[PDB]
């Protein structure tokens, strides 16, 4: 019953960093495993990451690094993607999603539960 | 490609027990997988869990265990599921009831019955229990989930909260080969997706061996070997040994450490190629949830939902006593007032507060039959002491202990013909609940923090029988010498006859044809209800009426106090 | 043991009088209360047996009633050949305990 | 101390018979208890139930719900029921009182003829 | 010593099982639901021989008449008993299981055979150990176990499962002893569940039996070529011992049972298959045995003194002067009435009599070391006469010249009596339902809830005049009843509770009861001396009934 | 209950005799039997209470003895004003039971 | 019916004290009991202790092994031993009887002035 907002702009293609806060509501955040994807103009849902509750086991993609830092706080209900050095192959809508029970996520169609707009990153 | 990047390991360095010394030198990580403490039952095999968690004293070890570099937090707690070995989850419950149960109180009240209820239902989901959730568990009366599923729905009690790192105790003692399989599916399921499983298994097989990522092997606390699982038996064929063709891999290790003693082995594997890999790592990694009232609903909740499944021990209680009643009423049936009179209503008032005294003996199995739970809940993140002591009291002491005293005196009343009084029948309902009720509350106070039901219902008949004969009836309490009648104030049968005796003999003659009210000519008759009253050494006042009454009502709290003081004081770990 | 308490230790009353003796006790007595009467340089003879009835010999101006813990004597028309010390026994119990004394003293 | 015993004495059978022995001279719930004894048409006697003085009525196991003793304070009467009456019982009655420290019927009744014929 | 048996057809648990067992090293293999442990009873004669289908027979004859005499069987429990040396305890099976014509000069050196073959030299001067003290631990607890069974020089062995509850430190070392004893010539017949590969190599003759079906039948070397072929190959690093129980189970038993009478191994099966003592003897060395478990329990025997002298030392000191007064009836009723209460209820403490070694009857009464007369009365010589008569003599001689009852020197004979047939009755009545039951729960609420009915019939709680003529009857099937009559008509006879009123002659004002026969009739007890031993002969006739009843329960069961 | 027998239904004694009535009963009595004395004409009137006492109003030659289930009642030297028939009663339980009757004819 | 009290009047102290008082017209073993009272010199009496007609005899608890009495049935005379006898017990003792069924002291004795002094 949680929504996700979005809160981090995204104008800028081969930056230097750019970091993205996507909060929610303010019922049980700490109980839920936040996340994010990846919608490119002309393809459809692309997972990025999703971190754990309580910062532990995370996932990234298999593709890109470490240059990727998820961090979700459990005060104010925000979470955290932000980029070390982006490539220009980054210009994608990103999306918010919040899930329950951790079941892995093995990068692909996962499909969280509350979703979100998702801001446009070029 | 996979499912996680990275996991939260626990690593520990020089871990030493003592309680005298259970443990040497113990040290090692352990990597987010499927890893195993295997060992003789002699070692520390089961006492490392113990201590790896929060199980054991903080006196007693002097070691470290650090998460990622760090100690361990305050969300361990929700972070950590312990599963016992033996049984935990009830039989009388289902297993959405099981599993709802425990939800409600590890889980934040922030949560509403929408992200709960789809919880448990991601939970049966995972554990393959969607036929089984909408079906009792069931005991050793009644039938309904076998023991293929008992240990998948004790561990679901655990995977509530998403723990990281979870814990087992042997999870294949007490199962077949087709079922450790089946258990064991599950965890390697769970542990690909990003948990640290340890637990402890005990003699397993070659489909079970594979399955493990890591393994430390123990032996009366001496580390014998920690590393891969793949690499254990490459590691022993170059030491010395070498197994044998068709050979289980983890028998042989077993087979090492008793003759094909501990003090080569241990000199052997601090200098090899797994003990310089450990070092390097140890030392560069190391240099209440809900209110007080959600508490008294669930917990008083579950165990009235288990006294009403357990028809063989309410109801036969009901049964004991009406059967009782009518043989009681049926044998005193016209209580004549002649010279027999006086001996029958004594004796009639005498039994009904020996048998309300001597049923409490049933009693005494609250607290300790279900030591384990109590012990494993608290200090796993569900209650206090106050709670669980509040909960199984008003669900366990009110209607057992209150029904079979209203029904004793509702029968025999009208049959026998005591006292044809409104306020004489409420007087000795109310005398017969604070009996029983005084009697249980004294079961609670012995039989607290024990687990053997042999002694403290030894003790408890011992200590029954001398209150028995300080009721009043098998020896008269003025002819007690005075060194010795002062133990008359410490029992609880006298305090039930002498307000029982108090509300009969009052405005009752016993001499047919001779008043004596006023002028009772030739003594040593007792031609009244008065003169058996003062034989005895009872005050007519109305005072001391209720002076039993009152007494009665402080050996309840204080029995109740000791029993509470027991179980607050008692050694969790 | 039940002592026997009497709180007129002496009385000071005319001819012809209501004499009121009374005795108390500390337990439960159920009319077994007796009064005695001894003469200065004599020996205690039995007034009223059981706090009710009266014994024979003596006249009917002596009657004790009272029921529980106390027990009263009474003197109908006090005269000259009352005079003396009467005493309350119990005997209830085996520790038969007598009262005090009330010494009646015409002036 | 004074009793009179009165009633009829010609009953018709299975029907119903009713006594009544008055007391003169002491009081009827004062002390002593009362008793109903019927002495056969023969040289027999027989103890039918007595009445204490508070109101403890202890009948004959004999009479099986046949005999009800009932009194009155006023006129210091008691009476006796004797329901379903047959022949053979054409006894004469007594009203005997009883003290419980001696314990034997002390003063008695006249008595009263009663014949059960049709 | 060529064992075999044809088509055996049980039922009530087997269907189809032939084949012939080699006088070596046999081992039954399979599962715990299937048939392995009913093998070796219907094997022997241990179990249902009615529900049996089939032939055994031993080397061209079939079952001898000595059969019980020259072959063994042990249980994976206990055969043996811990407060016994395993000197004597040995001695004890060859003292009833061999003839009288056997001299001790020949006796003891069978005895010393086996000391001295089973290797139990230093063990012979030690005893073996119970919950409390302290002998051998549970890899001496098989040897003696065997090594009783090993009194004759036998031919057909049997075990049922001689490794469980065992550890891998001493189960090579306990299985060794079984083919060092296996060359001589002893067809020992065990059935092994979940061995190991130490175990497996050993093994002369495996016999695979799953759900009452045959699985394999033949040698222990060959059992992994047959399984080769039939479509199923073993990994490396693989005990092949519960590899095969893997099979039958499912990594199935309609197409493991038809596979196995089409191999090789099946036709070369089928080629070549088609008391001693007295009733003196048996009393004495069971009475001897059960006195020596007697003495040698400081926790069952010495506890019971203690716990009958603090409670006849606390009785005398709160009855202490039994004056004569009014409350001198309630304090003699009362110290009376607890006598038999307390003597009654303390049998229930004699109902672990012959609920706990059910397992030694049995076992004792099918391998022929006596009968069911001579245990019976072996066991009630030297258990219910100085563990029931102590108590019962020790509590009288206390309280008598304490309490102040009836200074006579006949009426404490007359109380001893009393207690003792009081406590012989009570024990004989909790024999009548413990003999023949195996579990304690059962049958230790009804006598809770029987003596709790019996107490209120006894003379104190009810008056027994005033109960109703369809109910008075029920007095008669008591206990208490008869020992509080006889207690209360030996102290109440010719005693004054009236104090300064003689009214043995003259009662004035009655309601009084103060003599000592004014308190019998209105109990309802004679004033006869006949009266008093009325009592001794109703309770003299429910021991001989109880005792009866307890022995058909012990003769009427099911010892198979 | 304790129902009460009589062997002599009818007696034959002189003037002057020593007249032996024996009553004896089915359960024991312990000095509980009371004798009446019916006169041909009038009601019971009780004569030894207790069969031990004697009652007042009647002659010293009344006198009971007996113990535990049987009584005897002697008349020493037997008149001709002590005619009719006697009865043995006793109060032990409360069905109380009278006995049968010695009518005693002079001759 | 009838009790005449005897014996010394003037004892030493820490010694004995003997008393005798004898019955004449009832026997001693009949029915009643007997009892010794003693009244202090004032206005202050004791119930010291009694014996039963058959032997029971009860004492006081205040008198904690200083009473004995002893009966004689052929002259039909009762007596009562003191021993370690002080100066505080000056009393003058009497020696009643004690119906059981009315239960008070109906006859007394003379009694006797005991002087213990040295
Ligand atoms: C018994 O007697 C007393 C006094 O003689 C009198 O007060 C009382 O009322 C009598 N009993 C009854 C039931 O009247
Ligand atoms: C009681 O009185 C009777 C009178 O018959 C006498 O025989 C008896 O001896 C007396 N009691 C005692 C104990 O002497």
């Amino acid at each position: 019953q949680v929504q996700l907002q979005e809160s981090g702009g995204g104008l800028v293609q081969a930056g230097g960093s750019l970091r993205l806060s996507c909060a929610a509501s303010g019922r049980s955040f700490s109980s839920y495993t936040m996340g994010w994807f990846r919608q490119a103009p002309g393809k459809e849902r692309e997972f990025v990451a999703a971190i754990k509750w309580s910062g532990d086991i995370t996932k990234y993609v298999d593709s890109v690094k470490g240059r990727f830092t998820i961090s979700r706080d459990n005060s104010k209900n925000t979470v955290y993607l932000e980029m070390n050095s982006l490539k220009p192959e980054d210009t994608a809508v990103y999306y918010c999603g919040a899930d329950n029970t951790w079941v892995g996520y093995p990068s692909s169609r996962s499909s969280m539960d509350y979703w979100g707009q998702g801001t446009q990153v070029t | 490609l996979k499912a996680f990047t990275e996991g939260a390991v626990l690593s520990f360095h020089n871990i030493c027990y003592r309680v005298k010394e259970i443990l040497s030198n113990i040290n090692g990580i352990m990597k987010p997988g499927l890893n195993a403490i295997l060992g003789p039952t002699g070692g520390g095999k089961s006492s490392l869990l113990d201590v790896l968690a929060a199980r054991k004293d903080p006196s007693g070890l002097s070691g470290d265990v650090l998460i990622n570099g760090a100690p361990r937090p305050a969300n361990f707690k929700c972070n950590s599921g312990y599963v016992v070995q033996d049984d935990v989850v009830m039989g009388t419950l289902t297993v959405r009831e099981n599993l709802q149960f425990s939800a409600a109180l590890r889980l934040a009240t922030t949560m509403t019955n929408h992200e709960k209820n789809e919880r448990i239902n991601r939970v049966i989901q995972e554990l393959g229990l969607d036929k089984v959730a909408d079906s009792k568990v069931g005991t050793q009366f009644i039938r309904g989930v076998s023991g293929g599923e008992r240990k998948r729905t004790s561990i679901g009690m655990e995977l509530i909260t998403d723990p990281s790192i979870l814990f087992l105790d042997e999870p294949t003692t007490g199962l077949d080969s087709s079922t450790a399989n089946a258990v064991l599916l599950l965890l390697k399921r769970m542990s690909k997706q990003g948990r640290t499983i340890i637990f402890s298994i005990h003699q397993p097989r070659y489909s079970i061996f594979k399955l493990f990522d890591s393994l430390t092997l123990l032996a009366s606390g001496r580390l014998m070997f920690h590393g891969p699982a793949q690499e254990a038996l490459g590691y022993f064929e170059s030491a010395g040994y070498h197994c044998e063709a068709y050979n289980n891999p983890a028998d042989f290790f077993l087979d090492i450490i008793n003759g094909d003693l501990i003090e080569k082995l241990a000199e052997i594997y601090v200098n090899s190629s797994f003990y310089k890999e450990t070092k390097a790592e140890l030392h560069q990694l190391s240099g209440y949830t809900t209110s007080f009232c959600h508490q008294l609903r669930w917990v008083s909740k579950r165990s009235f939902k288990n006294l009403l499944g357990n028809p063989q021990a309410s109801i036969a209680q009901i049964i004991v006593t009406v059967v009782l009643g009518l043989v009681i009423g049926a044998i005193y049936f016209g209580l004549k007032n002649d010279s027999t009179g006086i001996q029958n209503r004594a004796g009639v008032l005498f039994f009904l507060t020996t048998n309300q005294c001597f049923s409490s003996v049933s009693a005494v199995e609250l607290f300790v039959v279900e030591k384990k739970l109590f012990i494993h809940e608290y200090i796993s993140g569900y209650y206090r002491v106050s709670s669980y002591f509040l909960g199984k009291l008003l669900s366990d002491l009110l209607p057992m202990r209150m029904l079979p005293s209203i029904i004793f005196t509702c029968i025999v009343y009208f049959m026998l013909g005591l006292k044809p009084k409104a306020d004489a029948f409420f007087v000795m309902m109310f005398t017969l609940m604070m009996v029983a009720y005084s009697a249980s509350s004294m079961a609670l106070a012995i039989a607290a923090g024990q687990s053997v039901v042999s002694v403290a219902t030894l003790l408890m008949t011992i200590c029954f029988v001398f209150m028995m004969i300080f009721s009043g009836l098998l020896v008269n309490l003025t002819t007690i010498a005075s060194w010795l009648s002062w133990l008359q104030y410490f029992s609880i049968p006298r305090y039930g006859f002498t307000a029982l005796q108090h509300n009969e003999f009052l405005g009752q003659n016993f001499c047919p044809g001779l008043n004596a009210t006023g002028n009772n000519p030739c003594n040593y008759a007792t031609c009244t209800g008065e003169e058996y009253l003062v034989k005895q050494g009872i005050d007519l006042s109305p005072w001391g009426l209720w002076k039993n009454h009152v007494a009665l009502a402080c050996m309840i709290v204080i029995f109740l106090t000791i029993a509470y003081l027991k179980l607050l004081f008692l050694k969790k770990y | 043991d039940i002592v026997l308490t009497q709180s007129p230790s002496s009385f000071s009353v005319s001819l012809g009088d209501r004499v009121t003796i009374s005795c108390k006790a500390s337990g439960y007595i159920l009319n077994r209360l007796a009064w005695y009467q001894q003469k200065p340089g004599n020996a205690p003879r039995l007034l009223i047996s059981g706090a009710t009835s009266l014994e024979t010999g003596f006249p009917s101006r002596f009657s004790g009633t009272g029921s529980g813990k106390d027990y009263t004597l009474s003197i109908s028309s006090l005269q000259t050949e009352d005079v003396g010390t009467y005493y309350c026994q119990q005997y209830w119990s085996t520790p038969w305990t007598f009262g005090g004394g009330t010494k009646l003293e015409i002036r | 101390v004074q009793l009179q015993e009165s009633g009829p004495g010609l009953v018709k059978p299975s029907q119903s018979l009713s006594l009544t022995c008055t007391v003169t001279g002491f009081s009827i719930t004062s002390d002593y208890a009362w008793n109903w004894i019927r002495q056969f048409p023969g040289k027999k006697l027989e103890w039918m139930g007595y009445i204490n003085f508070d109101g403890g009525t202890t009948y004959n196991p004999s009479l099986r719900g046949r005999i009800s003793i009932t009194r009155d304070t006023s006129k210091n009467q008691f009476f006796l029921q004797l329901r379903s009456v047959t022949p053979e019982d054409t006894a004469t009655y007594y009203c005997a009182t009883f003290y419980g420290a001696k314990g034997t019927l002390d003063y008695w009744g006249q008595g009263t003829s009663v014949t059960v014929s049709s």
